[PDB]
């Protein structure tokens, strides 16, 4: 498992009629666990984390401890192919590319 | 970690007064109060009264005040209440208590609990009798002792299975106390089994071996 | 005539796998809401010459032969079609 | 001061049946109000804190809601390990443990194991003599236990002794006890000891005969 | 949610072939493939093929190639499987599979599970027997039966404590099995107790109530 | 084909203790393996995926790992509800199943419970004689179970069948039936039923007699 | 608990005097689902996928959670004199991802 | 200094409001 990261997520779009490009969708996603001190290669935290973490040491029982997520996105473009008509489409914030513990 | 230790039992004459303690450990008394806390057999749990560490401001509930006191030292992360004027109607069980609650967060801990007991009785020590008769029971009797606390194990605890223990019961000033253990019928008189029984307050310990 | 062909095209090089466990999960894209005319034909020679070096010969053969129309949006997708097909094939 | 009044305050389930109990104040308390769990023997132990959150470790059968003047705690499915003493809680004055709830499960009938010991020889030499009678592992709780001598009654000396539910099987148990004189007890001869229940329509009897 | 639903057991000739379905619900079959597994009481598990209904392209292993042939339909979400040439060696249960697994989600889901029996013998009728003698056992004896499945209840299913029903065991192409129940001494004959036996293959329905 | 082996082949505990099992692979399977759990009578159900992750609603006492050619899977602390067979696949290739590995629980011993039926008189008109002995609820599994007719030994038309370990409180059964034909079971007079357990050192006899 | 949200939490420092006393800083906290009942901005693309892999009969191995997106400086004072500022320390805004 | 430490009178309030940590 090891410590927060981005790993492989991919998923095939298929369509009655028409015929898209490209087929395999790609969108990873970020899991892990992020733990103190910090063992990671993403940047470091910043002050709230630690302050939960703090909290969480000394004795505490937060409700909502601290979780892996992305900040980062790219945006994507489609393709599809049918009979007498071609069309394009392209859609923002799509693909993760970056992990980090908030 | 935290973890909240506290001295063991007490038996006080009707009329003089205690002084039980509560120590912390792996944590700072100063972050937080410190509660105590009251319990009788069978009418619930109550409220004594707090201390802050920091600067020493305490504040008792309307019915136990002028009969308790509440001190703190952070020097050892300790803290201590006396308590004056028995009247025999203060035997029961103190707890020692951190609590915190907040939308977000909450932190609760509790002590082992302290026994107080008021009477005018004296000490004694216990009598140990063995009982003898495809399965048998055997039996071994506690009788005339004072004051509640003892210990009964069988065969120095190496057979905790079938053992049934009865809580102790008093009359005339004398307390009692028995305990059964149910075994097949190939492990009899084959083995040795044994009752042992410790009183700590006379420091007395006693193991007896049940024959047919 | 020209596009109908690249559909059939497309869908007969795209063979069936023969993994005996399924690779991961299908569903379909309902969600998610939003003049050198000789760079065409260049991309169009590489892209076959590029398959050719590797049933579907004589529909190539169609597309070289079939090679009027002015719409600005239909060439620049099918080169955007064509540069992702490039990568896709060679999978 | 603000008074906790805690319904309903005697429950029963069978292992497998929905619960909900509720906890009204008597006066305006915000939401804050905590649920509390005290298993016999040991100290309490949060479960529930401010009015919806959950302590770390709790499973997800319990739940709670309420607010205003009325609270309420909820348990899905009851289990086996499931047998405590509930309290609610309130920190808007001085605090205040309600009243209590307890809970019991259920279970088919059965039947009481009975056993009967004479009087030691140690005990005999000291100048007393005790008869001893145990019951064990029967169901539901009421019983009724008499003592004969010589095909006789009494009533005078006896002591009796019950145990909690028990946390493997849910059965309970008793024990009694008559105490007599060394010199009274050698004059007589025969004793028995009967049980009345709920699983039988003639008493169960057992007894002996000192000459033998 | 997404369910698998098959068809019932099925008892055949040395010789003939079989044709087994499973139908989806609340899932679309097009999304993924559709894989059938064979098991053994004692060999474990095995893998027989899988199909892809969108292409129709589906693979078997190395051993049961040639004798199973399996088809697909998505015009009601169904699967057939044809099994040809027994030899008394199939007599197994056959599952209905989803799987997927992936770095960062997976699927998992089962069928019921559908018996096959291979044999030569007759359909026959069971017969039902009664057996009469602080604690009482009554036992409901079913002897005289074939094939296999049958059910057997006490009381139309009201009394399901201290009940025990042994597997069956074959000798001359024929079954057997029995049940006991043991009550209480205060509750029979002071009530009714009857055991019901159902055989669906011969669509027989029996109750019969034990008397002293 | 890629082959996986399976250890330890058996298991026991003692519902406490730490568990772990070994599935080797024969040939670099990278980082594809799961882990089942089969009860009886019900389809498998997944536990673990891809090695190390773990499915919706599995408690945190499960736990495996492992990569390349050894994977582990280890329960710490095992509970009452957990008794069933664990099977490790792989997906490299054409799936394979494992082998499969047992498990079973410990307790304190006890002592059958032997009932013995006589024919009925219904099947006495049929025209066959057919007594039954019960023994209930005893451990640990081994028995020896003998048939007497007129104080001699019988060995024929026996048949037995045996009860698996049950999950309330982990006892076995065993049923017996002798058949006989209505002249040769009416010329003779007394019957009997034998027992040897471990736990006595005589056997237990239960008999009866036709004539009365 | 309502859904995903912003709530207060607030801790006290003691070392020298400190201002201000009392250190704020709010928590996200709350479940959103599907569809969105919330008062927050639109949820993305990649959380709308996730939500409906989850919804089709997936298993997912780090379902969403609710975490804040924004963040505010702070400056301290010291007594005995000493200033510092510090930047992103107040949580301002929820949403889940 | 005396001035703020004299004016930050202790609560009389029966409860914790909160917890406290070091600014380090």
């Amino acid at each position: 498992d090891g410590p927060c990261a981005l790993r492989e997520l991919s998923v095939d779009l298929r369509a009655e009629r028409s015929v898209l490009i490209p087929e395999t969708y790609q969108a990873n996603n970020c899991q892990g666990v992020c733990g103190w001190p910090q063992s990671d290669r993403n940047p470091r935290y910043g002050n709230h984390v630690v302050l939960l973490l703090k909290m969480q040491a000394r004795g505490a029982a937060l409700a909502r401890p601290p979780c892996c997520v992305p900040t980062a996105y790219a945006g994507k473009l489609l393709i599809s192919l049918s009979e007498e008509r071609i069309s394009a489409h392209h859609v923002p914030n799509m693909v993760a590319t970056e992990c980090g513990c908030r | 970690e935290v973890q909240l230790q506290q001295s063991g039992a007490e038996l006080v004459k009707p009329g003089a007064s205690v002084k039980l303690s509560c120590t912390a450990s792996g944590f700072n008394i100063k972050d937080t109060y410190m509660h105590w806390v009251k319990q009788r057999p069978e009418q619930g749990l109550e409220w004594i009264g707090r201390i802050d560490p920091a600067n020493g401001n305490t504040i008792y509930a309307s019915k136990f005040q002028g009969k308790a006191t509440i001190t703190a030292d952070t020097s050892s992360n300790t803290a201590y209440m006396q308590l004056s004027s028995l009247t025999s109607g203060d035997t029961a069980v103190y707890y020692c208590a951190l609590f915190i609650t907040t939308a977000t967060y909450a932190m609760d801990y509790w002590g082992q609990g302290t026994s107080v007991t008021v009477s005018s009785a004296k000490t004694t020590a216990p009598s140990v009798y063995p009982l003898a008769p495809s399965s048998v029971t055997l039996g071994c009797l506690v009788k005339g002792y004072f004051p509640e606390p003892v210990t009964l194990t069988w065969n120095s605890g190496s057979l905790s299975s079938g053992v049934h223990t009865f809580p102790a019961v008093l009359q005339s000033d004398l307390y009692t106390l028995s305990s059964s253990v149910t075994v097949t019928s190939s492990t009899w008189p084959s083995q040795s089994i044994t009752c042992n029984v410790a009183h700590p307050a006379s420091s007395t310990k006693v193991d007896k071996k049940i024959e047919p | 005539p020209f596009l109908e062909t690249l559909t059939r095209l497309v869908r007969a090089l795209r063979v069936p796998p023969a993994r005996a466990s399924a690779p991961r999960l299908a569903l379909d894209p309902d969600a998610l809401a939003g003049a050198l005319a000789r760079r065409v034909a260049a991309e169009l020679q590489a892209a076959a010459a590029e398959l050719r070096s590797l049933a579907t010969a004589p529909l190539l053969a169609r597309l070289l032969a079939l090679c009027g129309l002015g719409d600005p949006l239909r060439a620049l997708l099918l080169l955007k079609a064509l540069q992702g097909l490039r990568v896709e094939w060679r999978g | 001061s603000i008074v906790m009044t805690q319904t309903p305050k005697f429950l029963l389930v069978s292992a497998g049946d929905r619960v909900t109990i509720t906890c009204k104040a008597s006066q305006s308390v915000s939401n804050d109000v905590a649920w509390y769990q005290q298993k016999p023997g040991q100290s309490p132990k949060l479960l529930i804190y401010y009015a919806s959150n959950r302590y770390t470790g709790v499973p997800d059968r319990f739940t709670g809601s309420g607010y205003g003047t009325d609270f309420t705690f909820t348990i899905s499915t009851v289990q086996a390990e499931d047998l405590a003493v509930y309290f609610c809680q309130q920190d808007y004055s001085s605090l205040t443990f309600g009243a209590g709830t307890k809970l019991e499960l259920k279970r088919a009938d059965a039947a009481p194991t009975v056993s009967i010991f004479p009087p030691s020889s140690e005990q005999l030499t000291s100048g007393g003599a005790s008869v001893v009678c145990f019951l064990n592992n029967f169901y539901p709780k009421d019983i009724n236990v008499k003592w004969k001598i010589d095909g006789s009654e009494r009533q005078n000396g006896v002591l009796n002794s019950w145990t909690d539910q028990d946390s493997k099987d849910s059965t309970y148990s008793m024990s009694s006890t008559l105490t007599l004189t060394k010199d009274e007890y050698e004059r007589h001869n025969s004793y028995t000891c009967e049980a009345t229940h709920k699983t039988s329509t003639s008493p169960i009897v057992k007894s002996f005969n000192r000459n033998e």
